[PDB]
């Protein structure tokens, strides 16, 4: 009963139960972290049902009992070098190495954007956002 | 790239939430954290296809049948997940497969029966009693230990692999 249901980045949800006390970033923490992302790339925003603005911007310490019953939502930061991997099926006619469990690669799969490279039995070892400070 | 809807349904207890941080995030903790709902996107290579996972994580209770019954509306596949030193949650999962079928008006919806924490000495469901209850829904069967990761793979591959075939 005194759950909040918060959105997330690349289309994710939750919905947490509220131990009173508990900042929003101290109910926040796990289930960013578990979907690979970091809270200090991302805010946090009460979605206003209103027009002339989608959302606003909340303190990450925002004691998270006074937005029980409300929507929120949790963006990336402007700008962060986080995304969504672009892998692409690849033979690697020299020899190569897997970079989740460092046997030979083969035939295999590889990030077009970041370069990860991993056999198909590997793929769900792969972080989960691609990191391209290229 | 195509996009694969799952569902993860199951009793109490019986390790839905640790299968699908298993596949998500390579991590296992022995920390119970009860689900109301939590749903994970993840790109998986199955078969040499590229597709992304979104994974929908449920909470087993009464309390939130009428929510599951939303869930399972546009799922388009379910993983019903038992525990093996848990008879009461493999004799529930037949609670759990007639709640889909009211919802999407079919006996033919892709579903794999995940037999949980094979790790565990204390095994009270025998492989055979499982196969055989697979075998009367016509569904696969998958061992599965969201602690070791064997079979976590295994299981949503398969249940992949039966959407596919379903939509053919
Ligand atoms: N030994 C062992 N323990 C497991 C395994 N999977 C889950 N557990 C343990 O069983 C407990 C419950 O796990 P959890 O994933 O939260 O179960 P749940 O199905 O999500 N329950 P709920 O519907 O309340 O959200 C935890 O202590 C967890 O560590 C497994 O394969 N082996
Ligand atoms: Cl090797
Ligand atoms: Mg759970
Ligand atoms: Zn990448
Ligand atoms: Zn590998
Ligand atoms: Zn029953």
């Amino acid at each position: 009963s005194n759950t909040i249901r918060v959105f997330l980045p690349n289309k994710q949800r939750t919905v947490v139960n509220v131990r009173n006390g508990m900042s929003l970033h101290d109910c926040l923490m796990k289930a960013l972290k578990v979907r690979g992302l970091q809270p200090e790339c991302c805010a946090v925003f009460r979605l206003l049902h209103e027009h002339k603005g989608k959302k606003a911007r909340l303190d990450w310490n925002t004691d998270a009992a006074s937005l029980i019953g409300e929507e929120l939502q949790v963006d990336f930061l402007d700008h962060v070098p986080l995304t969504t991997h672009n892998f692409a099926r690849k033979t690697f006619l020299k020899l190569a190495f897997c970079d989740i469990c460092q046997k030979f690669l083969l035939n295999g799969f590889r990030c077009q954007t970041c370069g990860y490279k991993f056999h198909e039995h590997c793929s769900t070892k792969v972080p989960t956002m691609c990191v391209d400070w290229s | 790239m195509t996009e694969y809807k799952l569902v993860v349904v199951g009793a109490g207890d019986v390790g839905k939430s640790a299968l699908t941080i298993q596949l998500i995030q390579n991590h296992f903790v022995d920390e119970y954290d009860p689900t109301i709902e939590d749903s994970y996107r993840k790109q998986v290579v199955i078969d040499g296809e590229t597709c992304l996972l979104d994974i929908l994580d449920t909470a087993g209770q009464e309390e939130y049948s009428a929510m599951r019954d939303q869930y399972m509306r546009t799922g388009e596949g379910f993983l019903c997940v038992f525990a093996i030193n848990n008879t009461k949650s493999f004799e529930d999962i037949h609670h759990y497969r007639e709640q889909i079928k009211r919802v999407k008006d079919s006996e033919d919806v892709p579903m794999v029966l995940v037999g949980n924490k094979c790790d565990l000495p204390s095994r009270t469901v025998d492989t055979k009693q499982a196969q055989d209850l697979a075998r009367s829904y016509g569904i696969p069967f998958i061992e599965t230990s969201a602690k070791t990761r064997q079979g976590v793979d295994d299981a949503f591959y398969t249940l992949v692999r039966e959407i596919r075939k379903h939509k053919e």
